[PDB]
């Protein structure tokens, strides 16, 4: 759920959403990693995780749209800076 | 014409000898039986500057090798 | 340069511009003494036996060496300014007494003021030289001059120190020398060809 | 670098002639090879 | 002595140690081709100030 | 056009290369050779050879018929190649040799510490010996 | 299993000549042949080969025919006139994946136990290499048919021999971009690199025609790799990243610098290696 | 065989070269194994003390 | 027992002694086991050579999980003294099988922390490769996924 | 190459020359003297040739000889770029001192002997700018294509 901007979640989320104390949630998440199920860091003095790889799930067609978007940008930059490749490069090579 | 031969082949030895400028690492070790069939040419400095007998050890260095064998 | 010239001290003789051989001995130690670090210091003028009998009978300078290398820091002005007013007054040293001492101030300063970061300004006047504003005003002008890596603090009275990597610094003397070559080929390029 | 290159081709001048071999020695040489070619 | 280094404080006596190598290679060995070139067009002097 | 004439003059290179050596040039980029064969020649060069890398023994490479130069060699010698070093020691250690404290120690003064230890030689310039000459009774 | 395949100039006209040796038909004509060659340290190699005769009715397109009394004597005589020469697999012109090309492999697997497949190109139009080379995989799954078997590209380029290069560097004589020096690579990855990503990133638009409209099975193994490109898309302009870029970039220029400082010292050099044939020539010769 | 000589004729020099071929051939630099050599003579007074 | 040395975090000492330091004399099997208990210098060794496998089994996947965890956690998940707890993080930071930088005076210990000039960049242009090459996976595969739809 | 044919050894006795030159074609390329050596006249004779090339095969082998796939897109082993970096520069020292030597024997001797001169040791001139286009295309290239893939990628 969280995006790649920061996924960097919390013991006292964990203990929010999990309803479970805070000395359990490292011993889960320990397991969470030796499974592979996530793979990230784990931080005990600030509290915080920071989870790099998820298990990838399945989805439906509304994702498919989300993930459309973020290519559908990511094209005009391909074309944006290969636009001043040949444009600066054109001398160059004919 | 088998002595000119080998009057060439000294001659070849004796020019690379001195085609060294000090500069490599090159020692020339040269073993023989009889000093007297030698050309003094050959054991000019430059070239050949460094001789070592091997003398008949008699009773001191003579047990060591009884030693080292037996 | 001239240190490395006078490396050896073995060889070199009792020669006729200096018949003291001593002298040749405080010339190459009044230039080691910059000249080099501790390590080199601590090898190399203090396990001579050829350098430590000879100033043997020199009360001075072997008072004048060891201050530094025993870091008795406040007898070292003393001595300081005998060998520099000695310097004024000689032959060959009157171009440059007065950057060589200049020189041993910010070496005695940077020696003492690596070591601690947390060590104030009114700890030094009675430790290591009396006057805390003649402190103050001379180190100004060397962190002010751009050398003796530290940053000082002055109105909750202490001397912070910093360390640079040398990625700054190297690079500064870069920036010179590449100033200094481009100067001397243009003007070559402006002078050759009309 | 590219004043050192425009100031710098004026000095070609009194280029005068590259004779690529002879005209005698082309002519003998084409003999040579004639001489050759009757061996 | 700078055997070991880092430092050392007064208030308390905490010694807050640190190393890197730093980049010494780089910078020095391209600086000292610097002061060659200059010699280099010193003795340019030699073949162009004084002849042109 | 100069770089496709650039490759185009190593045609004479082929297989069939001249074995000479070379012995020195009278101007630039023409030569004197002698050939493997026994005599000697006035050979021209091929003109992408680094000049540089001429003169000390290097065998050259010659054209079989028109014999001019054409490559130089990494050096080759067939007597004995280099001794091989894995089975070509003939495992005498010196511990081996009894009663030899002079001539063992005196030889390891000529031939390996200046080796090793060549600045030493070089610092207090004693001039280290070139070639050695060992002579005795046979055994 | 297979690494890679290894593709020859001279095979590669060799299936483009059959299309000119078989372009009078005008209709429809795929050129399917047997392909030769070895495979070395895992490394696929692809030498020699001809081609079949073989033809193909649109009714009922689940007929095919090998003259294999033609696979057996001409590969002998293959083999007679070269015993390093063997089979490595098949090939077909491949414009667009025929629907035969499923069970060709299947009828001469008995020969070349990886026989391998070549699409070839007849109308040579891309931003790339239109060479192409599967490998069989057979799967009993969960889903999909119980009896499933879809083919699986590897990899595939063009080798060079040190023999054909002669040949092939004769018969280009047209343009060749060498001298490779800080240009080359500005122009085969840099202008035509970006441009590489350009088709990449449009194939996976042209999966996404399906989003309501398209074909009927959604996902399944698609979108793991796709949640991967995101979630492996990599390290935003915050860290030291930034300062260590800048430190490297900023460690990079100084050997510019250097360099660029050298060159016009040299070519000052060499000016005064002109003034001094200038200066005494012009009083010598007039 | 021979023993030696002060180099008299010009005969005896490739000969005497083709002795010291045979004495560093037997012994030297060389694990000499199984290779057993058998002489013979009338005289052993001309021969080398080195042979 | 191979499986806890296989698998993840371990239940401290007390917590596995109290479930396998009984069947030790039980069953068929109680003679090495016996080895391990009858000498007491030698089986000292081996509760303390166990207790050396057990007090270690966490400091492994400490090291490689715990970015920066503080020093009194660690020694309650070592169940004994913090002074303890340093002589274990010492002796194997100089054998080096194990980096960490401890603290004492704020008990804030870590793993794993270079000051890494390098990898920043080294590793995101490895991320750049292995992105490039999983955007060339799925490339090849799109177009053989219409073919079986879309073909005839 | 040169494909041949044979000719009319009797002709040959007639003295005759064949082949009766209507067109300026065939006397173009020159025969080599070790075919002349051979009968390639008296006995066969040369024919010039060309080759028969289209569209078809010029773009489909032009496109796919010598082609990159991704690899103009990456760092080149980038802790190893900058070490290269110096293991150039060092040795770059010492030949340009070796140009703070060889310069310094200018307004001397002729520099015809300084041609002939030089054939048994390294020059510092050629060598030197030998390594600033190593140098230097060694780094513009990795230099533009990190900055690429900061724009492209994110
Ligand atoms: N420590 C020793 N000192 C002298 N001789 C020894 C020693 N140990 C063994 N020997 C014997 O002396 C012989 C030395 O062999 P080597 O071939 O070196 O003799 P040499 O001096 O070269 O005489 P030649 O030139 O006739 O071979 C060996 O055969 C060995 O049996």
């Amino acid at each position: 759920t969280r995006p790649a901007n920061h996924r960097q979640l919390t013991f006292e989320e964990i203990a929010k959403s999990a309803k479970i104390t805070v000395n359990e949630v490292e011993l889960l998440v320990m397991k969470a990693l030796s499974v592979g199920l996530v793979k990230g860091s784990i931080d005990e003095v600030d509290k915080r995780v920071h989870m790099t790889w998820v298990q990838p799930r399945v989805l439906d067609l509304q994702q498919i749209k989300g993930m459309k978007d973020r290519l559908e940008f990511w094209c005009t930059d391909v074309k944006s800076m290969e636009m001043l490749v040949e444009h600066q490069a054109h001398d160059i090579l004919t | 014409g088998a002595d000119r031969e080998v009057q060439r082949i000294l001659l070849e030895l004796l020019n690379q000898m001195d085609g060294f400028d000090q500069n490599v690492n090159v020692k020339v070790i040269m073993a023989t039986n009889r000093a007297d069939t030698l050309d003094p040419a050959l054991l000019r400095p430059g070239r050949l500057d460094r001789k070592i007998e091997f003398p008949l050890p008699d009773r001191r260095q003579k047990r060591l090798i009884f030693s080292t064998i037996t | 340069q001239a240190a490395e010239l006078f490396l050896d001290t073995v060889s070199t003789f009792t020669s006729y511009e200096l018949m003291d051989y001593k002298t040749f001995v405080t010339y190459t130690v009044y230039v080691s003494m910059i000249a080099l670090e501790r390590p080199d210091l601590r090898e190399k003028v203090i396990k001579g036996a050829e350098i430590l009998e000879v100033l043997h009978s020199l009360p001075a300078v072997r008072q004048y060496l060891f201050s530094l290398y025993e870091c008795r820091y406040s007898v070292f002005f003393q001595s300081l300014a005998v060998v520099e007013q000695e310097m004024k007054k000689d032959w060959l040293f009157a171009p440059h007494y007065r950057y060589y001492v200049r020189e041993m101030r910010i070496h005695a300063y940077s020696q003492l003021l690596e070591s601690y970061r947390s060590l104030t300004l009114g700890y030094m006047a009675e430790a290591f030289g009396v006057g805390v504003e003649f402190i103050d005003q001379e180190l100004s002008r060397f962190i002010a001059a751009g050398r003796l890596h530290c940053k000082i603090d002055k109105v909750n009275e202490i001397v912070e120190t910093n360390r640079p990597d040398s990625k700054n610094w190297q690079y500064q003397e870069t920036i010179k020398k590449g100033d200094l070559l481009l100067n001397r080929v243009q003007k070559l390029s402006r002078v050759i060809n009309m | 670098h590219n004043m050192s290159v425009k100031a710098m081709r004026f000095p070609p001048k009194s280029y005068n002639k590259d004779l690529e071999s002879a005209e005698e020695r082309r002519e003998r040489e084409q003999q040579d090879l004639e001489f050759a070619k009757e061996m | 002595d700078k055997k070991f280094h880092g430092i050392l404080d007064q208030g308390e006596g905490v010694l807050i140690i640190f190393d890197e190598p730093p980049v010494d290679k780089t910078y020095e060995a391209a600086l000292e081709t610097i002061q060659n070139m200059s010699k280099v067009v010193d003795s340019l002097y030699n073949k162009a100030k004084k002849l042109t | 056009e100069f770089l496709h004439a650039q490759e185009e003059v190593k045609r004479i290179q082929s297989i069939p290369l001249v074995i000479g050596q070379f012995l020195e040039a009278v101007d630039q980029n023409t030569a004197i050779v002698g050939s493997t064969t026994g005599s000697n020649y006035y050979v021209r060069i091929l003109s992408t050879i680094d000049r540089e890398l001429l003169k000390p023994n290097a065998s050259v490479a010659l054209h079989k018929h028109s014999n001019a130069l054409v490559d130089v060699l990494p050096p080759e010698a067939d007597s004995s190649i280099m001794m091989l070093t894995s089975d070509q020691k003939p495992d005498v250690m010196y511990a081996d040799i009894g009663g030899m404290d002079i001539q063992k120690q005196e030889v390891r003064e000529a031939v390996e510490l200046p080796l090793t230890h060549f600045e030493l030689y070089k610092q207090i310039g004693i001039d280290p010996p070139r070639g050695v000459l060992m002579y005795g009774p046979p055994g | 299993a297979v690494q890679k395949v290894v593709v020859h100039p001279l095979v590669l006209l060799s299936v483009v000549d059959h299309f000119n040796r078989i372009g009078k038909v005008g209709n429809q004509k795929r050129v399917v042949g047997v392909l030769l060659g070895s495979w070395q340290k895992k490394v696929l190699d692809v030498s020699n080969s001809f081609a079949v005769p073989f033809d193909e009715d649109d009714k009922d397109d689940s007929v095919w025919f090998l003259d294999h009394d033609y696979l057996e004597n001409m590969y002998g005589m293959f083999k007679k006139v070269n015993a390093r020469e063997r089979i490595v697999g098949w090939y077909h012109t491949g414009p667009k994946l025929h629907k035969n090309d499923i069970a060709i492999n299947e009828l001469m697997k008995r020969y070349c136990p990886n026989s391998v497949l070549v699409i070839i190109d007849v109308k040579p139009k891309d931003l790339g290499l239109p060479t192409e080379a599967y490998i069989s995989v057979e799967e009993v799954h969960d889903d999909g048919t119980p009896t499933s078997k879809t083919f699986e590209h590897v990899t595939s380029e063009i080798g060079a021999e040190e023999a054909e290069e002669v040949g092939v560097e004769h018969l280009l004589r047209d343009i060749k971009d060498t001298t490779v020096g800080t240009l080359s690579q500005r122009i085969t990855n840099q202008v035509h690199g970006l441009k590489g990503l350009n088709s990449k990133l449009l194939d996976i638009r042209s999966y996404l025609e399906k989003v309501a409209t398209g074909k009927l099975p959604i996902n399944h193994q698609i979108i793991y790799q796709l949640q991967d490109v995101f979630n492996l898309l990599p390290d935003v302009s915050l860290q030291e990243f930034v300062k260590a870029f800048y430190l490297k970039t900023n460690d990079q220029m100084v050997v510019v610098y250097l360099a660029s400082l050298i060159r016009s010292v040299v070519a000052l050099h060499n000016l005064i290696n002109n003034k001094i044939a200038n200066r005494d020539a012009e009083k010598k010769e007039g | 065989g021979g023993r030696r000589f002060s180099e008299g004729t010009s005969a005896d020099r490739e000969i005497q070269r083709t002795l010291m071929e045979l004495l560093n051939q037997m012994d030297g630099f060389d694990t000499l194994h199984r290779v057993k050599m058998i002489m013979a003579t009338n005289r052993p007074d001309t021969l080398d003390p080195a042979l | 027992l191979l499986k806890l040395f296989t698998t993840m975090e371990l239940m401290r000492w007390s917590t596995l002694v109290e479930d396998y330091g009984m069947e030790l004399r039980k069953g068929s099997l109680e003679s090495p086991a016996t080895d391990v208990f009858g000498s007491t210098e030698e089986g000292e060794k081996r509760w303390k050579d166990l207790k050396n496998r057990v007090v270690e089994h966490n400091i492994r996947i400490m090291a490689k999980y715990y970015t920066r965890i503080t020093m009194k956690r660690m020694a309650q998940l070592l169940d004994l003294s913090v002074d303890e707890s340093e002589a274990f993080l010492s002796n194997l930071v100089v054998n080096k099988t194990i980096f960490a930088k401890v603290d004492r005076l704020a008990g804030i210990i870590n793993f794993q922390r270079p000051k890494d000039p390098n990898n920043l960049l080294n590793d995101w242009s490895q991320k750049l490769n292995s992105l490039m090459s999983l955007v060339n996976k799925t490339t090849h595969l799109i177009a053989k996924e219409e073919m079986i739809h879309n073909l005839q | 190459i040169d494909a041949f044919r044979l000719i009319n050894a009797n002709m040959m006795v007639l003295g005759h020359e064949p082949r009766q030159t209507t067109s300026n074609l065939g006397h173009l390329n020159k025969p080599s003297i070790q075919a002349l050596i051979h009968g390639l006249n008296r006995h066969y004779y040369s024919i010039t040739i060309n080759y028969r090339k289209n569209e078809l095969e010029q773009k489909m082998l032009l496109n796919l000889h010598k082609k990159s796939w991704m690899e103009g897109l990456t760092l080149q082993d980038y802790s190893e770029h900058c070490k290269h970096n110096e293991s150039v520069v060092k040795e770059m020292l010492e030949l340009a001192k070796n140009y703070n030597k060889a310069v310094e024997e200018e307004d001397k001797m002729t520099p015809e002997q300084l041609a002939i001169k030089n054939v048994g040791k390294q020059d510092p001139k050629r060598h030197l700018e030998e390594h600033v286009d190593v140098l230097m295309t060694s780094n513009i290239v990795q230099c533009l294509a990190a900055m690429l893939d900061t724009v492209v990628f994110k």
